[PDB]
């Protein structure tokens, strides 16, 4: 009798995200950036023999 | 002549056994953060990021 097994299980995350403001006054003004990322992964194997 | 006759029985056994093992484990965990502001303001420009 012979058994063979074999389960793995991948995860990954990943987020960033950038703010920036500038303004110029004396003539008030504004500008305003935003930016957001996310990354996610996921991996999954199994093996079993017998 | 010696009348005897002849009996007789033999038995023979074996046994044989194994065993495997096998296990691994790895985990990684990394995170970075940074944090960056500037301030400028002169009377009239002012600068900030």
């Amino acid at each position: 009798a012979n058994d063979l097994l074999s389960k793995v299980k991948k995860d990954k995350s990943d987020s960033f995200g950038v703010t920036i403001g500038i303004g110029p006054a004396g003539s008030p003004l504004l500008v305003g950036v935003g930016v957001s990322h996310s990354q996610d992964t996921s991996f999954l194997n199994e093996l079993n023999k017998y | 002549a010696v009348l005897g006759g002849i009996y007789e029985y033999t038995l023979v056994m074996n046994k044989e056994a194994m065993e495997r093992g096998d296990y691994t484990l790895n985990n990684v965990h990394a995170c970075a953060k940074n944090d960056f502001k500037i301030g400028g303001a002169i009377e009239e420009v002012y600068v900030s990021l």
